[PDB]
């Protein structure tokens, strides 16, 4: 769908929250540029907490409605609940 | 089920920003500078123009 | 041009040759059994190899002659073919009568017999300067004695001849008439075949790929190799033959720089007057274009041809 | 026979190139995998021409990996039964010869060569020549050729191809 | 089923626009243009250079507007599309010679259209 | 004129190697972030000098690393010109690297010396090279704002200027504003 019609929620919701980070952190395991500038911290988990937090996650999710479309939205371009 | 009930995508436009580490060394024209808000009404006292040459 | 057999004198090589022919191909013999057994007719045991070598000579003398054969059947039947076409600027058909004669030079004349087979246009139903011929003739003497065509025509009067307003389709028949001259190679070879400086040097990659394990690197601010070390220290060849394997190599003499531009004033015309300055310029340039179709493909290729069956 | 097609791709890139530069990386890894590859399918795939779209990288679950899907611009090279090519011979062979056609290799034989057409491996280049000897087809020739037959070999193709028709001869 | 006489494609490989030998001299040396600039870039394959010089000397005419004028004036006669870049790529000077190389065109046009295409292509010639 | 240095060291060196060099000098050096990336350091003042990532961004293409002069004269030059242009104005001040406490405190100062005139001063930012603190009180209250140098001049509340005149002329017609 455009970027008009988003119809779904502006919240991130605990399981896109949870997966985001897992995907997050696998990247970064894997040598995946951080980016944030990291305070020394060596857990990806925690680096993808940190960027999670900063707001800068490289990663669109995209969620299917039921009649089959979808929508792409930013990580950048929700609410964090935590 | 909930993770599972989407699909992730990468932002590639996203991924421009951001680099690699082993660093240390800050990026000192990357920062922002913003600026002080000023609130008040008052009046001048203040210093004239003078030519571009 | 290393003289084999200098010992043996010519008369008495030429009669040693006549009995070793009539007795290994007259008799059924061989080199031994003519050696040890006609060792007066042959050379006095001076060596028992340059007997081989004239079983070779023997072996490719028949092959030329079979060719010869083939050749000088097919130039009649084109002849006969001709004298069908000429009684119903054309084909002529005495060149394989020549090529009959003339029996050392065979790919030479096999390079001849192509481009008077490409004269003929390989039909088989059952104004352009001076002749190349008589150009064969000029530059043979090293002195010209003819000129290219005297008329007050120009290339504007041979553009309405086409249906295309072309000032230069005539040569296209010029440079074929060059590359398909005989008497050029002859000219042209002998004077490039006996000589041969050439200049070592790699590539810029090439000079990281050999390492001193080849002879393209084992020279690169030294040139002029002579004939006697590209023949006789073959290796030379050889490994720049595997240096064209390689990554590359340069090969050139550094020689013609003056060898063409004397055969520049051959057919150079003394007319001022732009009437025969038109042959002056565009024969030029059509000496210019059958030097590039010769000078840049025969030369390099029979240099490196002599060169790789010496090596 | 060349084409200017459009085809698809999807190649998975290690996190590690995520950098700053991504879709640079997707370009040079879409023309080192599809640059110089062939299938039977669709011939030959000899150069790229244009990336006609990048689309929306999929995030593979539980593997760091991501994979474009890939419209691309490019000129491929296909042969079929019944086409009629310019090449240009390699070998002469008593069992035949050899012209290369591009990339492709293709090999004529004797029996599929009129007869007129002997051996001669006694010339000094070896040759194929009429009795008149008129035809003179040896190494470096540019001949004529009809594609009869096409093989896809460990994913590379080689012909066959007959000079028995009208006209197919010496150019 | 597959036949260049019966004009059988596959369905997949049906839209294609068909290239000259020389266009496609032009395309690879453009894209060779493109990577002997522009370093740190792979060399290009043997393939590369087999079809370069390969369509370098089985190159008709040189001349980069002659391809568009060739392309247009036989695409503007009805042809299918398969055909005209053989036929300039191949460029018989008989008709009688463009139907035994093309079988496909013996009967689709009558002898003197198809010699004065044939012409039209010896005169583009370089 | 503006020196050169290719390192084939690291950060605290090369500051080390900075402070004996003169303003404008350059060093390029291989940037600790990346592999094949780089970083020019360059004299902005004293004792502040801008490490510049090559991907202070610069985003040039794989073609321009090879000819590292033209990125310098191109960009680094005239950056060092408008550090000049600043560091050579009448009311320069160092205040212990561009602090903002101290640069109030000479602003209130100044101020209460003389009401009738207003002191404007700038700064060079030692945690920020390549930005400049420019200070000024018009009541009892000081203001201070962020002066950008770039290689086309001066970016002033977003604003280009490409002469120092021009940055000055334009503040002095702007300084007054009611805000």
């Amino acid at each position: 769908q455009a970027n008009q019609k988003r119809i779904t929620t502006p919240y991130m919701t605990k399981y896109e929250r949870a997966r985001v980070l897992g995907t997050r952190a696998l990247q970064i395991a894997m040598c995946a540029p951080v980016m944030v500038e990291l305070e020394g911290e060596t857990d990806p988990l925690l680096i993808a907490m940190k960027e999670l937090k900063a707001r800068k996650i490289p990663i669109i999710i995209r969620r299917y409605l039921p009649d089959g479309s979808y929508e792409d939205w930013g990580v950048d371009e929700l609410i964090i609940s935590d | 089920a909930g993770t599972g009930c989407f699909d992730l995508l990468l932002d590639a436009e996203k991924c421009k920003y951001g680099m690699e580490i082993p660093g240390a060394t800050p990026a000192y024209g990357a920062w922002s500078p913003s600026v002080g808000s000023g609130m008040t009404p008052g009046a001048a006292g203040f210093s004239p123009s003078a030519a571009s040459d | 041009t290393p003289t084999i057999s200098l010992s043996r004198k010519g008369p008495s090589t030429i009669q040693k040759i006549k009995e070793a022919l009539g007795f290994m191909r007259n008799q059924h013999f061989e080199v031994p059994f003519i050696a040890f057994y006609r060792k007066e007719y042959v050379e006095p045991e001076l060596h028992i190899n340059d007997l081989w070598r004239v079983w070779q000579w023997d072996e490719k003398w028949t092959q030329l002659r079979i060719r010869k054969e083939n050749l000088t059947r097919l130039f009649e039947k084109m002849q006969a073919y001709q004298y069908e076409q000429i009684s119903a600027i054309r084909a002529l058909d005495t060149t394989d009568m020549e090529r009959l004669k003339d029996v050392q030079s065979m790919d030479e004349l096999k390079d001849v017999y192509n481009h008077f087979l490409l004269y003929y246009g390989r039909d088989i139903p059952k104004k352009f300067g001076l002749t190349p011929e008589q150009f064969g003739e000029n530059l043979r003497d090293s002195y010209q004695r003819h000129e290219t065509e005297q008329f007050p025509a120009e290339p504007l009067e041979l553009a309405k001849d086409t249906p295309e307003a072309v000032l230069e389709g005539a040569r296209y028949m010029v440079a074929l008439q060059i590359a398909r001259e005989p008497l050029v190679r002859q000219v042209l070879r002998q004077t490039f075949q006996e000589r041969a400086k050439l200049n070592i040097t790699p590539t810029k990659k090439g000079r990281k790929d050999v390492d001193e394990a080849h002879y393209a690197y084992s020279f690169k601010y030294l040139k002029n190799k002579p004939v006697k070390e590209l023949r006789d220290d073959q290796f030379l060849k050889i490994c720049l033959a595997e240096d064209e394997g390689l990554l590359t190599t340069d090969i050139s003499i550094d020689l013609k720089g003056t060898y063409f531009e004397e055969i520049k004033q051959f057919y150079y015309r003394d007319e001022f007057s732009h009437q025969v300055q038109e042959w002056n310029r565009q024969r030029t340039m059509a000496i210019e274009r059958a030097l590039q179709q010769f000078l840049y493909v025969q030369m390099a290729k029979e240099l490196k041809n002599k060169l790789l069956a010496e090596a | 026979m060349f084409y200017h097609i459009s085809l698809e791709h999807e190649i998975l890139l290690h996190p590690r190139y995520f950098g700053p530069n991504l879709l640079n990386t997707v370009k040079q890894k879409l023309f080192t995998e599809v640059e110089g590859t062939c299938t039977g399918k669709y011939g030959f795939v000899i150069a790229v021409t244009t990336i006609d779209n990048i689309g929306a990288g999929v995030i593979q679950p539980g593997r760091g990996f991501v994979l474009y899907p890939v419209k691309y611009k490019a000129i491929v090279f296909r042969p079929f039964k019944g086409e009629v090519v310019d090449a240009v011979v390699t070998q002469v062979n008593k069992v035949g010869l050899f012209t290369e056609i591009g990339p492709m290799s293709c090999f004529i034989s004797r029996h599929s060569i009129p007869s007129e057409m002997e051996f001669d491996p006694n010339s000094n280049p070896p040759c194929y020549k009429t009795m008149d000897e008129d035809i003179v087809i040896q190494q470096d020739d540019e001949i004529r050729l009809k594609i009869v037959g096409t093989r896809v070999d460990k994913n590379d193709i080689f012909a066959i191809g007959s000079l028995m028709d009208d006209y197919l001869g010496l150019v | 089923e597959e036949d260049a006489s019966q004009l059988i494609f596959p369905k997949e490989f049906e839209t294609a626009e068909t290239l000259l030998n020389s266009e496609v001299h032009m395309l690879l040396e453009h894209r060779k243009q493109q990577n002997e600039s522009a370093e740190d870039e792979q060399e290009l394959s043997e393939v590369f250079m087999k079809t370069l010089n390969y369509t370098a000397r089985f190159s008709r005419f040189k001349n980069r507007e002659t391809i568009a004028s060739v392309r247009s004036l036989l695409l503007q006669k009805k042809l299918h599309k398969f055909e005209l870049a053989c036929l300039a790529n191949l460029c018989p000077e008989t008709a009688e010679e463009s139907k035994a190389l093309i079988p496909s065109l013996e009967g689709r046009f009558e002898d003197e259209e198809l010699q004065q295409i044939l012409d039209d292509i010896q005169t583009k010639r370089s | 004129x503006x020196x050169x240095x290719x390192x084939x060291i690291n950060f605290k060196q090369a500051e080390k190697m900075m402070e004996t060099m003169d303003q404008g000098d350059v060093i390029i050096r291989p940037s600790s972030k990346g592999e094949n990336h780089l970083t020019v350091t360059w004299k902005v003042s004293d004792g502040i000098y801008q490490h510049v990532d090559v991907r202070a961004t610069l985003w040039i293409n794989s073609e321009e690393f090879e000819d590292l002069d033209e990125i310098v004269a191109r960009y680094v030059q005239p950056m060092a010109s408008f550090a000049r242009d600043l560091l050579n104005h009448k009311y320069y001040q160092d205040c212990s690297g561009g602090d903002r406490k101290k640069l109030e405190e000479l602003l209130i100062k100044t101020k209460k010396e003389k009401p009738t005139f207003i002191p404007y001063f700038i700064c060079a930012c030692k945690e920020l090279p390549g930005k400049f603190l420019l200070g000024y009180q018009p009541r009892g209250k000081p203001r201070i704002e962020y002066v950008t140098v770039t290689p086309e001049g001066f970016r002033y509340r977003g604003q280009i200027f490409p002469t120092v005149n021009g940055l000055f002329r334009w503040f002095k017609d702007h300084y007054q504003d009611p805000v």
